[PDB]
């Protein structure tokens, strides 16, 4: 039944706030936590995300500085969160994974776990956790991965899911993002069950090229993200058969434990006109609607989950999903039979009669790790910017080890791509 | 009179069970509150229908059934639905978290913790029986509970009820409605561990039923509700002999005697006709009997022309007399490819019940004057094992998804042992069928 | 045609066209699997404990 | 785009069909074990028919009829003919044959009857032709009075190619071939491929054979021989139709058969065998293979050299 949601750092709290605004709207929950919807489908699985005549997100808001969480509290749905679930320090993490993971984050993490435990303890049957964060900064990356490790120690038989924003030079705050992301990926490989890889470069290019936004803001990017998070959690939050819980999703999507990094996608993305099931299906599988900046035609799908939302012919959905597989059969590994599963939920996202969300486990995700790996090495060969990390107690050897582990992941994807 | 206990395991087992008990009520004249005004012995008796129903002093007719699922949402529908007053809480067993499509989680991790409670509830039903015949066990192959819990349960039932028959109604996986990539693994694990514990198993391939619903009932996208109404009709045809007056298949042991001469080859093919749309000209005995030899009407798509028969049973309901049956068989033998093995007689056992099929009011199936279910033990059903085994092989060769099972404490060698048993099974069918 | 029985509910007959583990072993298997789960979790917790020592070192 | 897979690397006929399909621009070849095909060009042995027709959303077609081996193995053909009433023990167009339960005593009894009243037989399944039972799988009456082409006093057999589609239409390719001995008749006895002296590659085609029949015997190929060939083809294939038809099945089949005939000196046609996996004469590949694509494949997957034998 219950999922506990955690959002850490600037990026993590910004996208996490938007996620809660969007799903609260879908479930008919207003900013004061009152239900004012008109379909029983809205409430049937509400307790997955909301404690209970008011509904309060099962959500913990974490940061090492107060500013983003002050904006959250002032923002649209800011009063819906439980006030005790805001856990924050004052010193910040300076875009530094070591600060998040080892020094500043270490001072705050026990207070976060106290709140996690209080939420877990009033669950009838906790399924596990979802974390929103970036990998490029300090708090979401360093403190978020510290939290994941501590949660795993205290709840080792629960599922850990992340929405992880991956940095890009094209949409960048500091030069040390590749260091922070490489250190984080090493943690995610060992300690998550499912990670949605959301590439800031993909978000930007979707906004700029497809949506025709001349100058995208983080706000624009987060709109994309929150739409995708809504889509990918649909089957957790509404009645249905397929991928209806975190553990069932993992069993269907993860054939080898380390290869749990998914490329999500959304359709439609266009700059009133009716969308057809054919169009949704074709757009959902097109590289330009995917959020990891990897070309799926450069690899193979191990597994895919597709979710369609809205009133539409179930027959035509099954038909088009079979057309795509049968027509592009070479991009699907042949040694996992029937590796594409399709769900359908009657409730569309706000503003859309019909939508589809894609979750692919593709060997092409190797390209994202390789890019981060190349940007890490260009700096690490000259030990550039390392003093920020060594001043917090870290040694060079830990960087060598993270780099190796991420290169190992890349090789593992390549192996299955060739098999 | 000898009782039969029905056990419904996992989502598929439970939802099919629900459909079956509702149809049984309608066939016997039992109301949703359990009252049966035609039953003049109040608070007891030893009628044929008492094989499936006990009676209380107040005249409630209570299914001899246990429902078991590792999460609560499906059984909660039974608890709150139309036939809720039929069952007492002790017949309805739910855990909190399911087997996540993982045989090992169902069999080992969660199964260990609920098996004793399930046995105690079955024992409470057994203690009310004067001459328990055995068990009918309904489950999926593909689910973690249907696969993993059922095989534990079947083993423990052989220990605690060692002389009792056990029959299965098993749902074979079809990707058109399946919910897990690993269903072939689950299927093979459960078939390996259950094989020595089951006396007779009726496998239903969701692909075959889906297609019958699409083609004959004109449903564009069948739901489990559509599928389960059809399945319940077939199930009812099969169990009718236990619940009404008759001289064929009147106890569980006769299923084996009449259909299963070799213990491992215990999977009869069920074929059913006619299936006609309620929204849409009455077929004769000849036509429905001829339809039993059509792959399109089979519960598992396969080609009997290219195997051999070991036994064949025709189960008629409605307006059928022996004369017309015999004339139909005569014709069909001159037209169709019906080869028996050399060491069994070529012939048919026939049962007729005069009550035509009941259908559920406003269901999809039209009322017909006559219907038939053929149960044939043909080597052609091994096509289905070939299909599954090949899927298993493709994934297993890369160890895809194996870690989920190992992580629940199953050893990897249980995969290869299950697979080796299936290879010996395929070879048993080939040797009989050559 | 052999074995014709008739009753008011129906009839039946046969047409021939041509002649020709113990509780203890289960309990042990379930315990062995539980023990393997426990081993695997103990290993995990050991690895997490080593990570905590490293954190304290840094 | 249609998809197909190739599972018999050695089929000269299906290598050409495959080339043709690819050149339409509307078919793609998948790897051998990808299940998401429209069309299987199958292996010759243990083709996994049980795995066909279970792919949601794909109409699936294969180039073999399961069960057709009953026509296409020597001993099973003998048994089919003798045990099917429409063919029967007294079938006039198939030589007296015995499978060697074994029919050895029946053979001996027929051999003795005859010796008491031409008694050459041929053992095959490694061929032996003999007058003596003792020296002598199937044992079949050896046609002692074959039609001999002139010049050269030479034996021959006729190959006819037949395509049976998914609807069980039976099509006789309008070109057949004579495989000739180029030795004078008593290598002169077996016409399996002075080699090449009378005709290129010891193959005579129907235009020349017909011309010879008109010039030497004052008749035609149509009248003297093809009427009977057509009758035999239809009789054989109609006989097994109930056992092999894919009309109501979840997958569909077609198959190319090579039927072999002998002609006796009275212009009586005899069936010798049916080949379930024939090759084609060099010069007729291109035409036959395109016919296969038009009638067997594109009929099912939309993008006459055949006589339709009606039934
Ligand atoms: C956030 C929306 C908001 O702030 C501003 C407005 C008015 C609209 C944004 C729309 C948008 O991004 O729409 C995309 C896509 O561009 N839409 C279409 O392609 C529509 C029709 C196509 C026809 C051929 C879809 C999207 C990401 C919508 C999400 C759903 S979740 C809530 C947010 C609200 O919108
Ligand atoms: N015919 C039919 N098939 C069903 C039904 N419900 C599930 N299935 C099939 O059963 C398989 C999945 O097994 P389920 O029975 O749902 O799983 P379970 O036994 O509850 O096991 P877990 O949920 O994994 O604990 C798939 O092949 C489904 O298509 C049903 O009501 N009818
Ligand atoms: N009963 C018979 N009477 C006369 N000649 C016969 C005969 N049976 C076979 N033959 C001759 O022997 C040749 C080979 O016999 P058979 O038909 O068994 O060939 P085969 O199976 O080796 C190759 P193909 O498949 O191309 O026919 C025939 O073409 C014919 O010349
Ligand atoms: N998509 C998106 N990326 C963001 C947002 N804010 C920061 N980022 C990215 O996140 C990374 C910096 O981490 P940030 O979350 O600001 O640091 P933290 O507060 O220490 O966790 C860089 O890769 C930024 O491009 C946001 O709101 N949305
Ligand atoms: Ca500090
Ligand atoms: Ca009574
Ligand atoms: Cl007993
Ligand atoms: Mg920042
Ligand atoms: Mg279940
Ligand atoms: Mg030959």
């Amino acid at each position: 039944r219950e999922i506990v949601h955690i959002q850490a750092g600037q990026c993590g709290n910004q996208i996490g706030a938007k996620f809660w605004e969007v799903i609260s709207d879908e479930h008919g929950i207003d900013p004061t936590g009152s239900y004012h919807g008109d379909s029983d489908l809205q409430l049937e699985r509400i307790n997955v995300y909301y404690n209970e005549n008011k509904y309060v997100p099962r959500a913990i808001l974490v940061d090492l500085e107060p500013g983003t969480m002050d904006s959250v509290r002032s923002g649209p749905f800011g009063q819906i969160f439980r006030p005790d679930n805001f856990v924050f320090g004052q010193s910040g993490a300076g875009n530094n994974w070591a600060k998040g993971h080892y020094t500043e984050g270490a001072e705050l993490v026990d207070s976060v776990l106290d709140v996690v435990r209080k939420e877990s303890e009033s669950c009838d049957c906790l399924q596990g956790f979802q974390l929103t964060h970036s990998l490029g900064g300090g708090t979401g990356s360093g403190m978020g991965t510290l939290l994941i490790s501590k949660i795993r120690e205290e709840y080792p038989d629960r599922i850990m899911n992340t929405f992880s924003v991956m940095p890009s030079p094209k949409v960048s705050d500091t030069v040390v993002e590749p260091y922070n992301a490489t250190l984080s990926v090493h943690q995610l490989v060992e300690n998550t069950d499912e990670t949605y890889c959301i590439d800031n470069e993909a978000l930007y290019d979707i906004c700029f090229r497809t949506l025709k936004l001349t100058t995208p803001t983080y706000g624009d990017l987060n709109h994309l993200v929150s739409a995708t998070m809504s889509g990918v959690t649909t089957c957790l939050r509404f009645p249905g058969q397929l991928n209806a819980d975190l553990r069932k999703l993992a069993v269907n999507m993860v054939p080898f434990p380390r290869l749990h990094f998914f490329m999500p996608g959304f359709a439609p993305l266009t700059s009133y006109r009716a969308l057809t099931v054919p169009e949704l299906t074709q757009q959902m599988f097109d590289s330009k609607n995917m959020m990891a900046a990897c070309d799926p035609r450069h690899g193979r799908y191990l597994t895919v989950a597709a979710i369609f939302r809205g009133r539409m012919s179930m027959k035509e959905v099954d038909e088009q999903m079979l057309n795509v597989q049968n027509k592009n059969s070479s991009y699907f590994v042949e040694w996992i039979p029937n590796n594409v599963k399709t769900a359908v939920c009657d409730i569309p996202p706000r503003g859309l009669k019909m939508s589809a969300t894609f979750i692919g486990n593709s060997t092409a995700i190797q390209e994202l790790f390789k890019r981060i790996s190349e940007q890490f090495t260009a700096m690490f060969r000259r030990k550039a910017f390392l003093h920020w990390y060594t001043g917090e107690g870290m040694d060079e050897m830990e960087f060598t080890e993270a780099e190796s582990n991420m290169n190992d992941l890349v090789s593992e994807y390549q192996q299955y791509q060739d098999a | 009179m000898r009782e039969c206990i029905s056990i419904h395991v996992g989502q598929a087992g439970v939802q099919i069970g629900n459909a079956c008990w509702e149809l049984y009520c309608l066939e016997h004249g039992i109301q949703p509150d359990g009252q049966m005004p035609s039953d003049k012995t109040i608070g007891g008796g030893d009628d044929s229908f008492n094989t499936f129903f006990s009676e209380t002093g107040a005249g409630k007719h209570v299914p001899r059934a246990v429902f078991v699922d590792l999460e609560p949402t499906v059984i909660d529908e039974v608890r709150t639905g139309t036939y809720r007053q039929l069952f007492h809480p002790e017949q309805l067993i739910t855990g909190k978290e399911d087997a996540a499509n993982n045989y090992a989680r169902g069999h080992y991790t969660i199964g260990k913790e609920i098996i004793d409670l399930v046995l105690d509830r079955i024992r409470k039903l057994a203690d009310q029986c004067t001459g328990l015949q055995g068990f009918l066990v309904f489950h999926s192959f593909g689910g973690g509970t249907g696969s993993g819990f059922t095989s534990l349960l079947m083993e423990r039932l052989s220990v605690d009820y060692g002389k009792k028959s056990k029959l299965e109604f098993s749902i074979y996986p079809a990707p058109q409605v399946s919910t897990a990539v690993v269903e072939p693994y689950n299927s093979i694990l459960t078939t390996h561990t259950t094989l020595e514990h089951s006396d007779c198993a009726f496998m239903v391939d969701n692909e075959a039923i889906y297609d019958i619903c699409r083609r004959n009932l004109d449903i564009e996208r069948p739901t489990y509700t559509n599928l389960n109404r059809l399945i319940s009709q077939i199930v009812s045809s099969i169990t009718a002999s236990l619940r009404f007056d008759g001289a064929l298949n009147v106890d569980l042991t006769e299923f084996q005697t009449n259909l299963v001469p070799y213990p491992r080859i215990h999977f009869p093919l069920a074929t059913y006709a006619p299936v006609i749309s309620a929204e849409k000209e009455q077929l004769s005995v000849a036509e429905i009997t001829n339809a039993c030899f059509e792959p399109a009407n089979q519960m598992v798509k396969c080609d009997p022309r290219h195997g051999k028969y070991m036994a064949c049973c025709l189960l008629y309901r409605g307006d059928v007399v022996p004369k017309d049956v015999n004339a139909a068989i005569a014709t069909i033998k001159t037209k169709r490819s019906i080869q028996f093995v050399d060491w069994c007689p070529t012939g048919f056992k026939v049962g007729i019940n005069y009550q035509p099929p009941t259908v559920v009011p406003g269901g999809d199936l039209a009322k017909v004057q006559r219907a038939v279910c053929m149960l044939s033990n043909t080597t052609a059903i091994a096509e289905a094992w070939a299909r599954l085994d090949h899927k298993f092989d493709l994934m297993y060769a890369k160890r895809a998804f194996v870690h989920w099972y190992v992580g629940e404490g199953m050893e990897e060698g249980e995969f290869s042992e299950a697979r080796e048993d299936m290879a010996a099974l395929e070879k048993d069918y080939e040797e009989v069928g050559v | 045609v052999i074995e014709l029985n008739k009753c008011t509910s129906g009839q039946s007959f046969e047409v021939i066209l041509k002649p020709p583990p113990s509780l203890e072993e289960i309990q042990k298997k379930l315990e062995a699997a539980e023990e393997r789960r426990k081993y695997q979790e103990a290993e995990l917790l050991k690895h997490l404990a080593e990570k905590r020592e490293h954190e304290r070192e840094v | 785009m249609y998809t197909f897979v190739v599972r018999d690397e050695n089929s000269s006929v299906y290598a050409e069909v495959s080339r043709l399909l690819l050149a339409t621009g509307q078919w793609k070849r998948l790897r051998k074990d990808n299940p998401r095909f429209n069309l299987m060009l199958g292996e010759r042995n243990r083709l996994p028919f049980g795995r066909l027709g279970h792919e949601p959303g794909l109409v699936q077609l294969v180039n073999y009829y399961r069960g057709a081996d009953k026509l296409c193995r020597k001993a099973s053909l003998v048994k089919l003919i003798k045990t099917s009433p429409e063919l029967s023990e007294s079938c006039t167009w198939f030589p007296e044959s015995y499978v060697i339960t074994d029919e050895r005593e029946v053979f001996l009894a027929a051999y003795n009857r005859r010796r008491e009243g031409g008694n050459v037989w041929i053992a095959k399944s490694g061929i032996l032709i003999s007058s003596e039972a003792s020296e002598l799988h199937v044992i079949q009456k050896y046609l002692e009075k074959p039609l001999l082409l002139e010049p050269g006093h030479r034996k021959f057999d006729i190959r006819s190619w037949v395509l049976v589609d998914h609807l069980y239409n039976i099509y006789l390719y309008r070109e057949g071939v004579l495989r000739t001995s180029s030795e004078p008749y008593n290598t002169c006895h077996l016409t399996n491929h002075n080699y090449g002296r009378y005709e290129e590659g010891n193959e005579m085609f129907f235009e020349e054979f017909n011309q010879y029949l008109m010039d030497a015997l004052n008749t035609t190929l149509e009248n003297s021989i093809l009427l009977q060939i057509k009758h035999i083809i239809r009789s054989c294939l109609m006989c097994i139709e109930p056992a092999i038809s894919t009309k109501h099945l979840h997958y569909q089949s077609f198959q190319l058969f090579g039927f072999d005939f002998m002609v006796d000196e009275e212009l009586k046609v005899w069936l010798i065998e049916v080949n379930g996996a024939p090759a084609c004469a060099q010069k007729l590949y291109a035409e036959l293979c395109q016919g296969i694509v038009d009638v067997a494949i594109s009929s099912v997957f939309p993008l006459s050299i055949f006589i339709k034998l009606h039934h």
